[PDB]
């Protein structure tokens, strides 16, 4: 089967920045048979290019394609504001008609360090058999942050879930928020509850944490 | 100027199976047996999944290796109602699945997609969500909506009056099968001021307004 890998990643340009994205096929592929989409949050996916660079219908001028071989590539002459979304490449030469993993065209803007916030359990949670000890990273970029649960100096893992917010329309930043969760039993064994948060915009690591009985 | 719709959301339960429709709206489609149709998945986090497609005239289907046997593309000509039928459900696939066809009767560039239908597996039950607050330590706090089932719920604060700071997070899969979401604000550290956020899960007609104090 081919395979389809989409780079970057993650495309972090400005408003009205050329945007330049790339498709590579496992093996040699016909222009034709290669298709571009776009998915704008919380819509249906849209085809901006069939054939490799044929623009479909109502698909503004802005947008191009190109390549030959294993190499593909999506051009956004200037970035529009709605510009920013997610952009897959699609091979329906021969089956399975497979799909790149998508690259996502975010607003790039100056670094943000987070906002570190530390909330412990409720006392009434607590009345429940259960503990939440919540931590919050607010307003920072880029979105990529490392949040470290530490239970006594404990390197906790697979008892948090951490959720991000999209990048925010007005000042292009990112929140987080990450969530240890316990049992009464084992929450009321240990003292010390921290929040190890390490993001480029920091000098060092930033660290908050509580006591049990603060 | 063809617009697909998409039945609606499904829950369902582990070993069960869905089948999912794709209509045309307006009298913008034509001949339903006469194009090609494909479903594509796309599960949280991830990038787009072809799945398999059925050709317009003579129907013959083509899966991809990760459902053989556990999927059924079809079509209604008379009705005008494409169906994409998922069985032996697990809990990995929940996910946005999406209705997609082209312009003739073979597999091509995907030019008309639905809004896509989501699909949820659980073994959980409707469950109306536990409110426990995030009480403050600028200053940040927030509500925790912690264990309730299916999504979603809206959070507001002091009745939609504060909106200012506010993150409201996506909501999480724990182990439990249940759905644990987060909703803060940032305010001034010098307020004397009451916060109380209402959270409203329609499933279950729970309408929840729980104050923070520090």
């Amino acid at each position: 089967e081919i395979v389809l890998t989409q780079s970057p990643g993650t495309l972090s340009l400005s408003p009205g920045e050329r945007a330049t994205l790339s498709c590579r096929a496992s093996q040699s592929l016909s222009s034709k048979y290669l298709a571009w989409y776009q998915q704008k949050p919380g819509q249906a996916p849209r085809l901006l290019i069939y054939g490799a660079s044929s623009r479909a219908t109502g698909i503004p001028d802005r947008f191009s394609g190109s390549g030959s071989g294993t190499d593909f590539t999506l051009t956004i002459s200037r970035l529009e504001p709605e510009d920013f979304a997610v952009y897959s490449c699609q091979q329906y030469d021969g089956v399975p008609r497979t799909f790149g993993q998508g690259t996502t065209v975010e607003i790039k803007r100056t670094v943000a360090a987070p906002s570190v916030f530390i909330f412990p359990p409720s006392d009434e949670q607590l009345k429940s058999g259960t503990a939440s000890v919540v931590c919050l990273l607010n307003n920072f970029y880029p979105r990529e942050a490392k949040v470290q649960w530490k239970v006594d100096n404990a390197l906790q893992s697979g008892n948090s879930q951490e959720s991000v917010t999209e990048q925010d329309s007005k000042d292009s930043t990112y929140s987080l928020s990450s969530t240890l969760t316990l049992s009464k039993a084992d929450y009321e064994k240990h003292k010390v509850y921290a929040c190890e948060v390490t993001h480029q915009g920091l000098s060092s690591p930033v660290t908050k944490s509580f006591n049990r009985g603060e | 100027q063809v617009q697909l719709v998409q039945s609606g959301a499904e829950v369902k339960k582990p070993g069960s199976s869905v089948k999912v429709s794709c209509r045309a709206s307006g009298g913008t489609g034509g001949t339903f047996s006469a194009y090609a149709f494909t479903w594509v998945r796309q599960a949280p986090g991830q990038g787009l999944e072809w799945m398999g497609g059925i050709t317009g005239m003579f129907g013959t289907a083509n899966y991809a290796q990760k459902f053989q046997g556990r999927v059924t593309i079809t079509a209604d000509e008379l009705t005008s109602t494409a169906y994409m039928e998922l069985s032996s459900l697990t809990s990995e696939d929940t996910a946005l699945y999406y209705c997609a066809r082209g312009l003739y009767y073979y597999e091509s560039s995907l030019d008309y997609w639905g809004q896509g239908t989501l699909v949820t597996v659980s073994s959980a039950s409707t469950k109306g969500p536990s409110v426990f607050p995030l009480a403050p330590s600028t200053a940040a706090l927030g509500c925790l909506v912690k264990d309730y089932f299916p999504e979603p719920v809206t959070v507001s604060w002091n009745s939609g009056a504060l909106t200012s700071g506010v993150h409201t997070f996506p909501a999480v899969l724990q182990s439990s099968g249940l759905y644990s979401l987060s909703s803060v604000v940032t305010v001034p550290s010098s307020s004397t001021q009451t916060y109380i956020c209402n959270v409203n899960h329609k499933p279950s007609n729970t309408k929840v307004d729980k104050r923070v104090e520090p």
